[PDB]
Order: C-alpha cells, then structure tokens, then sequence
C-alpha cells in the first residue's frame, strides 16, 4: 500500500496498484502527469464504464468516477448518444443562411430574391453580384447618429421635391419600384426619386436620378390616427447595382414575425431632422438601437396603437428620429444578410422620455410589397 | 536569527509566512482545498568558521 522503505524507491503498476489498495499518489507517481492518471485510476474503485461501450454512433467514450461521458460526432444529444438530433427554426436557424424552414420534422432551407440553395442544403447564393444586405467631440446637434460608410447603406433611397431638397428616406427595393411612406406623397402633387444621395451639397458624382412614374400607395390610411402608412412609387429608369446603390432582402410574412424581429438590436437610418424644431440632415446618417418590448409600447403614445404598430429606441438613451424620416429604412442584421423591419410614419415629439419612435411593420406588409409587383410589374 | 532591518529609525524583523498545501490538489474537488502545512521562512547570517 503505503509501506515503510517500499515508498522510498519508485511505484509499479503491477506490484503495488491492483494487488493492493491503490489509494492513489503511487497511482500517479507512475507515469507524473495528468494524461493517464484520472482514466486508469477511475477503473479501480467500481471497474471501467466504457467496457459497457454505452454511447452510440462512434461517440467517445470518457470514463470516470462513477460516470461514463460521451462525446458524440456531429449533430447528437442525449444520454448514451443515442439520440438523433431535429434541426429546427428555432434550434439554430436550421443552418439556414437566411431562410429557415421546417417541413415534415427537418429544415429544408430556401432563400430570397437573387438567392437560391447550394449542393449542402443549408447556405444560399448570392446570384447578384452586389446581393442584397451586406456592406458593399463634435457638437451641433449629432444625436448619437452615425455617418455611413462607404456602400454601407446602399439601398438608401431617397424622394426629392421640386425645389431640389429631398425630404423622405426610403430603402431600395429595386430597379423600377421604389417603397415610401403614404404621407411623404401628401408633401407635393409632384416629386422624384434621387438614388445614392450621401452629401448634397459636395457631388462625387455617383448618384442616380429615377423620376416617380405612378403612385402605388394605401387605401385606408388615415391621415390623423396614422394607421396603414405606406406607399410604393416606380423608377423610369433602371438602377443597375453598383457599390452606392445595393438592393435590401426582402424577408418573408410569417419568416420575419417568427425570428427576425424577435432579435434585441435593429439600425434605424433617414434622412430627416436631427431634433425637434432642428434642421436638415445632409451627410448621410444611420443609428444604432434596439428593440424592446411591446408591453411598454401601449404605455409609451397618445394615440391608439394596434397590431400594426411596434415600439423601437430608448426609455433613456436620447437619440431617436423625428419629421421626414418617414419611410426611412429600417433595417436589422441577420445572421448574414440585413432584412428590412420597419417603416417611419410619425413620432410624439422627438426624443422624449419613456417614448419610442413608431415604425409600420414591413413583414405586416411585405405580402403588400410583393403584391406591388404582380400586378402592374 | 532572523535578520534585522532599520525602518523608522528602529529594528524590525522580516519573516514572511509560506503556506502551502496537498499536491493530490491536482485530484477532483476544489475550493475545498484547504490548507495542511505552513512553513515560516526567514534570513540568517550564516557563518562557517571552521
Ligand atoms: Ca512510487
Ligand atoms: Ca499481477
Ligand atoms: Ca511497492
Ligand atoms: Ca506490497
Ligand atoms: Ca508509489
């Protein structure tokens, strides 16, 4: 065991441990290390787990104390690894990129518009070549907004007045058709569309001009209580996607109800005032928020909300939209791709305590947007 | 026979305890490691006169 003289040389694995107690120390003194010490002495007090060969499908085997742990090769759980694991929606997106599905106990991916699905069946492809949703102390009134970058806010669209001040902020769908707020056309009888706008003053050159063709608004909007504001307005000409001009991924009705809005954070962009009673905007802005509640929401506005209405920004972080943000993009980051979220129509006063900006639920009206395109298309 | 050490104007001493405890440590358990060993540990003047 732990005899006089006896310890006084060096332990063996056949003399001392397994004729005698073993205790342990001359367990371990035999290799002195910890890569054999814990598995080989484990087998000693009650014997070795994995003689049993518990786990299943080639799941490693790891004895101890009493236990026996098993490490299972891909995509099994369970006790003895004799569970086959479901890939769901919510367990894991069901390795879908973008777009998840759950047909018949499994997930069989899909993607959007200019994507389909890859040899793997999980990832998609982003036939465009620009595809869409990827990034392609100073004072004076900057509420916590940031200038976007380079290409990363392509499908910023923008609707411009007669007198050259473009007003309303807008994500860009496509080529011909382009999303706003039903409101932003009781602006003027007449407007265009500049695409590309970053700073209006100082030209770079790279913006594009598409004039309004027809009017695709709502029916029954209200023009007090601002139920149903949105609106969709058509190019003459076509965009051809380049680095400032990029496409946003239209999600689905029920796809974006389920997973992309139950997410913490979205990005709110447009172009209109910085503040209340303030001034234009002219470089091109974005924020950062996220997403809370909607048992605070009913609480937070004066007017009626219903089922169309979500609450986005801060109780106390004062950064927050006002007037002419109105269809602006509003978009959240998936776990690839952006797919858009809300629709500006209108705010109690800008930056108010315990209040939120109001956005119009785009996958409420996404099978509107995709009924926008089938008719008149 | 520790050494001593003006600080202040008067002699201190500068023994500093060593705690210490079981190596089987490396053995399941945790927290529950207790300590089981303090050696006190010190400075001398040693001399070999002969
Ligand atoms: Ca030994
Ligand atoms: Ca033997
Ligand atoms: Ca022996
Ligand atoms: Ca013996
Ligand atoms: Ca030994």
């Amino acid at each position: 065991a732990n005899s006089f003289l006896e310890e006084m040389k060096k332990g063996h694995l056949e003399r001392e441990c397994m004729e005698e107690t073993c205790s342990y120390e001359e367990a371990r003194e035999v290799f002195e290390d910890s890569d054999k010490t814990n598995e080989f002495w484990n087998k000693y007090k009650d014997g070795d787990q994995c003689e049993t060969s518990p786990c299943q499908n080639q799941g490693k085997c790891k004895d101890g104390l009493g236990e026996y742990t098993c490490t299972c090769l891909e995509g099994f759980e369970g006790k003895n690894c004799e569970l086959f694991t479901r890939k769901l929606c919510s367990l894991d997106n069901g390795d879908c990129d973008q777009f998840c599905h759950e047909e018949q106990n499994s997930v069989v991916c899909s993607c959007a518009r200019g994507y389909t699905l890859a040899d793997n069946g999980k990832a998609c492809i982003p036939t465009g070549p620009y595809p869409c949703g990827k990034q392609t102390n100073n004072l004076t009134r900057i509420v916590g907004g940031q200038e976007c970058k380079d290409g990363e806010c392509p499908w910023q669209a923008l609707l411009i007045n007669e007198e050259n001040e473009g007003f309303c902020g807008g994500t860009i769908l496509s080529e011909f058709y382009i999303l706003t707020a039903a409101h932003c056309l009781y602006q003027a009888k007449r407007f265009k569309v500049r695409v590309g706008d970053r700073n209006t003053e100082q030209e770079e050159g790279g913006e594009a001009v598409h004039e309004v063709e027809v009017v695709i608004k709502h029916n029954r909007f209200t023009k007090e209580t601002y139920d149903f504001d949105i609106a969709v307005l058509r190019l003459k000409t076509p965009i051809t996607f380049r680095m400032n001009v990029a496409p946003a991924c239209l999600p689905e009705r029920d796809w974006a109800e389920s997973t992309l809005m139950t997410q913490k954070t979205g990005i709110v962009s447009g172009f209109g005032r910085t503040h209340e009673k303030g001034r234009q905007s002219t470089r091109l802005k974005m924020l950062e928020v996220p997403y809370v509640d909607r048992n605070s929401c009913k609480l937070s506005s004066s007017f009626i909300i219903t089922q169309n209405m979500f609450c986005a920004g801060y109780d106390t972080k004062q950064e927050d939209a006002c007037q002419g943000d109105s269809g602006g993009p509003h978009v959240t980051r998936f776990k690839d791709t952006y797919f858009v979220t809300g629709i500006v129509s209108w705010g109690e006063g800008c930056a108010r305590k315990g209040k939120y900006g109001i956005y119009t639920k785009v996958t409420a009206f996404l099978k509107w947007i995709d009924r926008s395109m089938k008719t008149r298309g | 026979q520790g050494v001593m050490v003006e600080q202040n104007g008067k002699l201190e001493s500068q023994v500093e305890m060593q705690f210490f405890s079981t190596s089987v440590n490396a053995m399941n358990e945790a927290n529950a490691i207790q300590p089981k060993l303090l050696l006190y540990s010190e400075d001398v003047n040693m001399e070999t006169p002969d």
